[PDB]
């Protein structure tokens, strides 16, 4: 995952 | 080869689909790649005149931007680092007032060429505020064509297999811009495609470097910022690096420019570096997407090695599903596939  | 003869100058292409061509998204993406569009790194798609994602944008004044960012730019003579100062949450009404106030509004100008010169001359002065990275869509629920919140591409395999949501990547982001707000030189997370629709307002101007000269831009960037290059294997992913088109020309890096106006889509392609700025108060919606052709890009993407919160997508499901022969070889670390950027 992560975040943009 | 047939693919090498198509868009040989790797020039940004613009498409005007009819309603009928427009309906199938992934098929239209295959089509624009069949014309060589992906060679530019960026393409424009003008939707059919009687297409609308939303009836009215008159009900969004109370929409919260929870993390507005003031963009402090440092540098000179074509090379800049952008530092992002997060400000307290604000509504769209609060934002638009500031956007249009005598302090932040777009300067007077004749053509774009003059506005572009004002951008590159003034971008370290009067730090603007970008309402970037806002979780949401402005699409109405029933809109089936090119709905940024549900494109139905194989990127949907990520949430399908794992339940994992990555904000802005497999979910939409809104971007409320004001004069001189910018986006630094980057490719997408995992070298994905992006789609970007300008709902309303003043234009968004884009620069793009063909995927085939992408490594040439990186080599330049690493030479300009050697301290960053040593700290991180992919420092451009920090999205802090601005390089003017005059600097690109000075070092022989091919690039094209295009201005997106309200109502038009931009598509960015795997490994297509892009950067840009907003002309004035506007709103864009954006997300990432994938095709089978992205898969080798995903496998070979060089990710930021110095932040823990960076975007990484396991390639396993995609290689099992779409490259079953190569799976065991890729797992043994012996898959030597070379990407051909021209090939659809
Ligand atoms: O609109 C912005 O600030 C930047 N958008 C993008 O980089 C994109 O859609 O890939
Ligand atoms: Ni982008
Ligand atoms: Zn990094």
């Amino acid at each position: 995952g992560g975040v943009k | 080869s047939e693919s090498e003869t198509l868009n040989p100058s790797a020039r940004i292409m613009t498409f005007y689909p009819t309603m009928e061509e427009f309906r199938n998204f992934s098929r239209y993406i295959a089509y624009i790649e069949s014309q060589g569009a992906h060679r530019a790194g960026l393409a424009k798609v003008v939707p059919p005149k009687e297409w609308k994602p939303r009836a009215s944008y008159d009900d969004i004044d109370d929409l919260v931007i929870p993390a507005p960012i003031q963009q402090l730019v440092t540098g000179q003579s074509g090379l800049f680092t952008q530092y992002n100062i997060q400000k307290k949450a604000m509504t769209v009404r609060e934002f638009r007032k500031i956007a249009n106030s005598d302090k932040y509004c777009t300067p007077r100008y004749s053509e774009f060429e003059e506005l572009e010169r004002k951008y590159w001359k003034n971008l370290t002065f009067n730090p603007p505020i970008y309402g970037a990275d806002v979780n949401g869509t402005l699409y109405e629920k029933h809109v089936d064509e090119w709905n940024i919140g549900r494109l139905r591409t194989i990127l949907d395999l990520v949430e399908k297999e794992s339940g994992i949501t990555i904000e802005g990547v497999n979910t939409p982001y809104l971007y409320f811009g004001m004069w001189k707000t910018s986006f630094a030189w980057h490719t997408e997370d995992m070298d994905l495609y992006s789609i970007n629709y300008l709902h309303f307002g003043e234009p968004k101007s884009w620069y793009s470097v063909p995927p085939e000269h992408g490594k040439r831009l990186e080599r330049l960037a690493k030479g300009f910022f050697p301290g960053s290059a040593q700290s991180c294997e992919a420092f451009l992913r920090h999205k802090m690096t601005l390089i003017s088109p005059l600097m690109l020309k000075k070092y022989g890096i091919p690039f094209d420019k295009v201005t997106q106006e309200a109502g038009e889509f931009m598509i960015t392609f795997p490994y297509g570096y892009h950067a840009g700025f907003n002309h004035g108060f506007n709103c864009a919606e954006s997300t990432n997407f994938a095709t089978r052709r992205w898969i080798e890009y995903g496998k070979q993407a060089v990710l930021c090695s110095c932040r823990k919160d960076m975007v990484k997508i396991s390639m396993d499901v995609f290689v099992r599903k779409f490259q079953p022969e190569r799976y065991k070889l890729w797992k043994a670390g012996k898959d030597n596939t070379v990407i051909d950027h021209t090939l659809p």
